[PDB]
């Protein structure tokens, strides 16, 4: 019954559930950390990565991510997390995805507070299993 | 406050727009000079020869491929500054997070002036049949963004 | 004066003749260059009737037997220019008030023009 | 040596030195348009003006440094307000009538004018700065006009630096471009339409601006956006020096890399404009035969299907056959493999009847210092850049002194319009050869009929008046050189007598072989054993091929492996395993020059697909047949070359070889050595690498062959289509076929179907 | 003031005074005389040690004494005892094949972290520093990043259709020892400065 209307219509709800029960665990680094403390001011699933992820700091974010409830989502905030950004060199991980599965990327440097709002609003339509890619496919509610 | 539109200033650094002249030709003559000044190596330009009978732009040279990797971009406008035509100009759209990395490289058709909204915004308004709402307002649209139709009751 | 405006009004007309002849004698008309003051006009205003500064009548091999230019907007001593390439013949047409497009003193008509271009086609044309 | 003081710096320098190269040798510097390397220096652009004292008595006017010889104890001022003020005025005068297309101009950031303008322009006289004083209508004229399928002229852009016209007369010697009306109305133009010279592309690199531009690559990318790859051309034996320009795994442009020791800064047209084939249709996946057809497989499904076809194989029926451009490494391995694997079926696609290593390689610089040139064959077609040397040679131009900045920008040695000597060369080629112009002693013979001319020159028979005139000059010759190519190297009889002529006299040789690395592959022992199975003779039963062979050498065979880079029709119908290989533009390794030099081959960032080098693929064929290969990657293969004692890059490897494997030549068709290779016939080089059949107007029309008509021609090397040509310089009864391969200089049975 | 007594001394004893017109001036001490004469400076009244910069000249167009060099910056804070506000740089070149250079941790406390960084990013040792441990680069980084012969390590930036860019092969910008895209460079492209 894994793919039978019973179980199906069920997880549809559970998903729609943990959709509005999203508890954000910001993991700020540099300049992006400051822009987000301008959006939060006005046991966690969903961590937000804001800034340049250093290669020294990389293994740390891994642990923090692992030890986490199992239904989870990673948001990649700004240019430095989403890819190497403008720092295309040794010191910096070129895309946080290199270390943890990302569910949503948000451009900007740093992206406006209200952008990060759309970022999560999107992560919503995604855990609902109601979001598609440019290729017209349906996206899996969670990276794993 | 995704219920009350964000008021941004006229100089604001948003999603690049590629403008046209009155005539309807594009302003861009594929010179790859924007790409040149860019600190991030975020612009790729392939040039093509205009067809005299059916012209893209006023030169002998237009831009066959134009592509900006927004995940690399920093929004410095260094590009709009390098441009000799006034083609590439940062715009107002900011609502533009998305799911697959390679879905974040915009294209010519993604940044022309006539286009309202960002990839996500227009893609969702596709499978939905509900017109696009931009989450902002501005006092006025810059002299530079001639043509750009934006929600600016001010 | 406003003669500057009326000059371009004639520059388009010359172009029209050229395009006419080109299809009528079945020979290549070619846009040779657009005004730089238009490609680099950024947000600046622009109201000249077209965008073509250098126009030509080329042949089978693409070599020009007739050339035509008109001075850019922001340029001094403005005139339109007819040049028959290899035969050292240059021409300078200005615009007189109440008279027309003149070459010093002679009216540069559609008639007189066609003569020049035919004469030039028969002679200069390589193929 | 003369003691000159440039600015504050004093410098030694030989007597025949320009004040320009004087000032550049010192460190300092100056504007620079009209003047070029290896071109006659003139003072036309008038930008290199300097101030001169010959005390402290300063001369009253400024001197063009490019056409002024240094006097002893001279003083050169390049910094004074007087100079700069002038310099910035010369910039100003140039840009006066210039176009304004910079952004939209293929002359990217690689534009001498652009650059110099910002280097010396806009004087700082000591309020808003005045960018442009000129405010009138500019020089509108002919624009964006293709001269050829390869070149596009922009008359507006031209700044009249006399470079191109100057180059055409001097270097190749084909006056196909020149100035037209006078004064401010003057422009560049042609009446020779085609742009007929086989060295036309070089103007593209000399032109200081974007008037003359390589059209093969119009509007691909900006100059800084290219990924330049310094390598060597392996289309022919001269082994020039190019730089391959790419962007996103595709081949954009070919320019010449400066390498004085060999091609100076010049490159021939087939090498520069024939590159669109490596870009395009390509084998990317290994194919293996299933149902009498080929299908997509893996190196897995391939390495297995390959063990299968070789399981019941005797280690003597194994035939190793390299391409004419196999790297020095690819050949060392094919030797060792065929060594351990006891076999005599080891040959290379180009290999000639007579080992090119028969004759002592002569420095390309020795030709300049020689006294006479005895030439058999057409240096233009066989080894193109030799034509550009013989040009220098013929003018008594001898190697320039080298300065701190390298090759002089202003050699007072090269005078403009130098009168050429007709008494320094002799030419003997089966047709009205291009260079027969600079050789008074010139005669047209019949194909393979050189075996007799050679006997004559030695002194054992009588020859035509000319042949005797020649023999006479060679005797009196103090230090001549001997240039020879096709029929000479492709005929045991003749070639042998040749070696003699130049063995008695203490003279070196240039062998224009039909295989690019012939001289190097021979040096690795990549010639067949006593057996006999050679690159065109079907003897093997199980064999490897690094090229497409004649149809007759595959038939009846049991197992065939084709290591191609494109899928040939012959291979898809006769082959059992097809493995994807890289062009030469994308190989790493070394080569051996026609002059015995060794040049580096770098790998361009082009789209290799899922292809692997013959370096690797060979070792895979070594396992499938027993003993493991001694070579793996390139890093290690290099030690095995350093073990044979082959000198490093740029050095020369002495290696002579005494032995010759003859063959009877069935005179019906002559395969005429040509510049363009046959696999280049793509895109723009579509007609310039089309084959063509030559015949004498009588016999021509005597066998039903109109002037300009396409014609099916069948040959032991395959079925080509060609346009026929009337040429009176062609012996009656014989038909010259444009041999666009290393199959050049052969005599072959063939017919023409209707 | 207190710097005059410095220059009047170096002049006397073979120390080269380096001077750009812009407002800084160096004094290059040899290897050995550095340790001691550097202490001489503290006593003279030099309390503050503003910075300490490592320089690798490998890819520099003109030749220099030895491959590496370190610069120190000395000061007299103008809000303390009597301190005049003398400031300057002191530089020393350092062999490539022998990256050792005595510490000044005896004299200045700021020199601690600062010396550590010069050692992390360039391979320069400091004889007697409390603990020469990596400061900035991750623990398992092989080698010394800020020196010329250590790659920046760039990734090709990516777009659609397998169109990619290699920053290294892309930069229109020149590197000083770089010849340029045309034959040669000269005039303002070998250096430019206005005359105020
Ligand atoms: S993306 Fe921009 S704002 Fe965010 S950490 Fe990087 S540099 Fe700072
Ligand atoms: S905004 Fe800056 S980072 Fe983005 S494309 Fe323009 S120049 Fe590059
Ligand atoms: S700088 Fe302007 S005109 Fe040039 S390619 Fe970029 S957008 Fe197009
Ligand atoms: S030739 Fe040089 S100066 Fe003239 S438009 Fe082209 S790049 Fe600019
Ligand atoms: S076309 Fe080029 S090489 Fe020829 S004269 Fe003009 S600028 Fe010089
Ligand atoms: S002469 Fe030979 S090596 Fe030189 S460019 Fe031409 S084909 Fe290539
Ligand atoms: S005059 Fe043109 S370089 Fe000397
Ligand atoms: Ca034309
Ligand atoms: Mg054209
Ligand atoms: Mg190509
Ligand atoms: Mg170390």
């Amino acid at each position: 019954e894994r793919e039978g209307i019973l179980f199906t219509t069920l997880e549809k709800l559970v998903a729609w559930g943990r959709s509005n029960s999203l508890w954000p665990a910001t993991f700020g680094l540099a300049c992006c950390a400051i822009e987000m403390m301008a959006s939060t001011d006005a046991q966690a699933d969903v961590m937000i990565v804001a800034g340049r992820l250093s290669k020294k700091m990389a293994p740390v974010m891994r642990r923090v991510w692992e030890q986490m409830p199992d239904p989870k989502w990673v948001i990649s905030m700004g240019a430095c997390a989403s890819s190497g950004g403008m720092f295309n060199n040794y010191a910096i991980v070129q895309n946080v995805d290199s270390v943890v599965p990302v569910d949503v990327y948000v451009p900007g440097c740093p992206p406006r507070p209200e952008a990060l709002i759309y970022a999560v609003m999107q992560l919503q339509k995604k855990v609902r299993g109601q979001a598609y890619n440019e290729r017209g496919e349906r996206l899996p509610p969670v990276a794993a | 406050y995704p219920d009350a539109p964000v008021a941004l200033k006229p100089r604001f650094h948003g999603r690049h727009v590629l403008t046209r002249h009155p005539n309807g030709l594009e302003k861009c003559i594929g010179c790859s000079l924007c790409a040149a000044a860019c600190p991030a190596y975020a612009i790729y330009v392939e040039p093509a020869e205009n067809d005299p009978e059916n012209p893209v732009s006023a030169g002998e040279r237009y831009a066959k491929v134009y592509e900006i990797n927004m995940l690399r971009c920093i929004f410095c406008g260094l590009c709009e500054e390098a441009c000799p035509t006034g083609a590439i100009v940062l715009g107002y759209d900011f609502e533009m997070a998305d799911y697959e990395y390679s879905d974040l490289v915009y294209g010519k058709e993604d940044m022309l002036v006539d286009v309202v909204g960002t990839k996500p915004q227009r893609r969702e308004a596709k499978r939905t049949g509900k017109p696009v709402k931009v989450g902002y307002v501005v006092p006025y649209v810059r002299p530079e963004l001639e043509g750009f139709k934006a929600p600016t009751e001010g | 004066a406003s003669s500057e405006r009326e000059l371009y009004e004639a520059w388009v007309e010359l172009l029209s003749w050229m395009r006419e002849y080109a299809q009528a004698k079945g020979v290549r008309f070619e846009k040779e260059a657009d005004f730089p003051d238009f490609i680099y006009r950024m947000e600046r205003p622009y109201d000249l009737p077209t965008t073509i500064m250098t126009a030509s009548l080329s042949d089978g091999l693409g070599e020009p037997f007739l050339l035509a230019d008109v001075s850019p907007r922001h340029a001094k001593l403005k005139r339109i220019g007819l040049r028959l390439p290899r035969a050292h013949i240059h021409l300078h047409a200005h615009y007189e008030p109440g008279k027309g497009l003149v070459t010093g003193k002679i009216p540069l008509t559609k008639e007189r023009f066609f003569a020049l271009a035919d004469r030039a086609r028969e002679a200069l044309a390589f193929a | 040596m003369v003691r000159v003081k440039v600015n504050d710096r004093i410098v030694e320098v030989p007597p025949g030195t320009s004040v320009m190269d004087a000032v550049f040798h010192a460190g300092y510097d100056v504007p620079l348009f009209c003047s070029e390397k290896h071109l006659s220096p003139i003072g036309a652009c008038r930008m290199c003006l300097v101030r001169i004292g010959l005390p402290i008595q300063w001369q009253p006017k400024l001197a063009a440094s490019c056409v002024t010889a240094v006097a002893d104890g001279m003083v050169v001022d390049t910094l004074s307000d007087v100079v700069r003020e002038a310099q910035a005025g010369m910039v100003e005068f140039t840009l006066l009538n210039h176009p304004l297309d910079c952004p939209t101009c293929d002359k990217g950031g690689a534009c001498e004018l652009q650059d110099r303008t910002v280097e010396y322009g806009l004087y700082e006289k000591y309020e808003l700065p005045v960018y442009t004083r000129f405010e009138f209508t500019r020089r509108h004229v002919d624009k964006h006009h293709p001269l050829s399928p390869f070149v596009i002229l922009d008359r507006e852009r031209c700044i009249h630096c006399k470079r191109c016209v100057r180059y055409f007369e001097e270097v190749p010697g084909d006056e196909v471009l020149d100035f037209i009306e006078r004064g401010v109305h003057t422009f560049i133009g042609t009446m020779d339409f085609g742009l007929p010279s086989g060295f036309s592309g070089n103007i593209t690199d000399i032109c200081p601006v974007g008037a003359l531009l390589d059209l093969t690559a119009r509007f691909r990318a900006r100059n800084w956006e290219m990924e330049e790859t310094p390598t060597t051309c392996a289309l022919c034996p001269v082994g020039c020096g190019i730089t391959a320009d790419t962007r996103s795994g595709e081949l954009l442009r070919i320019r010449a890399r400066e390498v004085p020791e060999v091609n100076e800064i010049w490159i021939c047209d087939a090498g520069r404009f024939g590159h669109e084939w490596a870009d395009q249709n390509r084998l990317k996946t290994p194919l293996v035969r299933k149902e009498g057809r080929l299908v997509e497989a893996t190196w897995e499904e391939a390495f297995l299907a390959l063990k299968e076809g070789l399981k019941e194989a005797r280690g003597e029926e194994v035939g190793l056959y390299l391409a004419h451009d196999a790297t020095l490494e690819e050949g060392l391995l094919a030797s060792e493999l065929a060594k351990a694997l006891k076999t005599p079926h080891l040959d290379f696609q180009g290999r000639t009847a007579a080992p090119a290593s028969l004759f002592p390689p002569a420095s390309l610089e020795d030709l300049l210092q020689a006294d006479f040139a005895l030439v058999l064959g057409d240096p233009t077609e066989e080894a193109p850049i030799l034509h550009l040397r013989l040009s220098e040679f013929v003018r008594d131009l001898k190697p320039p002194h080298r300065y701190n900045h390298g090759t002089p920008f202003a050699d007072l040695q090269i005078k403009e319009r130098m009168p050429r000597r007709t008494d320094k060369m002799a030419l003997f080629a089966p047709y009205r050869a291009p260079l027969m112009k600079w050789a008074a002693i010139h005669e047209v013979h019949r194909p393979g009929e050189e075996r007799e001319i050679l006997l004559a020159l030695l002194g054992d028979k009588e020859g035509s008046e000319m042949v005797a005139k020649a023999k006479e000059a060679w005797e009196k010759a103090k230090n001549p050189v001997l240039i020879l190519g096709a029929g000479v190297l492709q005929d045991t009889v003749a070639a042998e007598r040749a070696r003699l002529l130049a063995e008695r006299k203490g003279a070196k040789v240039l062998a224009m072989t039909p295989a690019a690395n012939a001289r190097g592959l021979e040096a690795m022992g990549v010639l067949p054993g006593a057996k006999g199975a050679s690159w065109d003779e079907p003897g093997a039963l199980y064999a490897y091929y690094g090229f497409v062979p004649p149809e007759e050498a595959l038939k009846g065979k049991r197992f065939v492996v084709m290591h191609l880079s494109h899928l040939h029709p012959l291979a898809e119908r006769y082959a059992h395993v097809v493995l994807p290989a890289p062009t030469f533009y994308e190989k790493r390794g070394h080569l051996v020059n026609l002059e015995g030099r060794v040049l580096p081959l770098s790998p361009a960032p082009i789209e290799n697909g899922e292809a692997e080098g013959a370096l690797q693929v060979l070792a895979l064929l070594a396992e499938a047949l027993g003993v493991r290969p001694p070579f793996r990657l390139h890093l290690e293969a290099q030690k095995a070359l350093k073990a044979r004692k082959v000198p490093e890059a740029m050095g020369r490897l002495s290696f002579r070889l005494k032995e010759l494997r003859p063959k009877e030549r069935k005179g019906a068709f002559y395969l005429r050595p040509t510049m363009w290779k046959a696999h280049q016939a793509v895109g723009k080089a579509q007609e310039a690498a089309r084959a063509e059949l030559w015949a004498h107007p009588e016999t021509a029309r005597a066998e039903a062959l109109p002037e300009g008509a396409q014609v099916a021609v069948e040959t032991p090397f395959g079925r080509v289509e060609a346009r026929v040509v009337h040429r009176e310089d062609v012996p009656k009864g014989h038909l010259y076929l444009s041999a666009l391969g290393p199959a050049a200089g052969l005599r072959v049975e063939g017919r023409v179907l209707v | 003031m207190r710097l005059e007594r410095v220059l009047e001394e170096a002049r006397a004893k073979g120390y080269p005074i380096e001077d750009n017109g812009l407002g800084n001036l160096w004094v290059v001490l040899p290897r050995e005389r550095f340790k001691e004469e550097m202490a001489h400076y503290k006593a003279m009244g030099f309390n503050f040690l503003a910075d300490i910069v490592g320089l690798d000249y490998l890819t520099y167009p003109d030749p220099r004494p030895e491959r590496f060099a370190v610069v120190y910056e000395l000061v007299s804070l103008p809000g303390w005892k009597d301190g005049d506000g003398s400031r300057f740089f002191v530089r020393v070149y350092v062999p490539e094949e022998d990256p050792r250079l005595p510490t000044v941790t005896d004299l200045w406390g700021s020199a601690n972290f600062l010396e550590r960084e010069v050692y992390d990013l360039f391979g320069i040792v400091f004889e007697g520093h409390p603990d020469l441990r990596k400061i900035l680069t991750p623990e398992d980084l092989e080698g010394h990043p800020l020196r010329k012969d250590y790659p920046l390590g760039e990734t090709p930036t990516l777009f659609r259709e397998g169109r990619y860019i290699i920053p290294a092969e892309f930069r229109a910008a020149l590197t000083g020892k770089d010849p340029g895209l045309t034959f040669y460079k000269g005039g303002s492209r070998k250096g430019y400065r206005s005359l105020w």
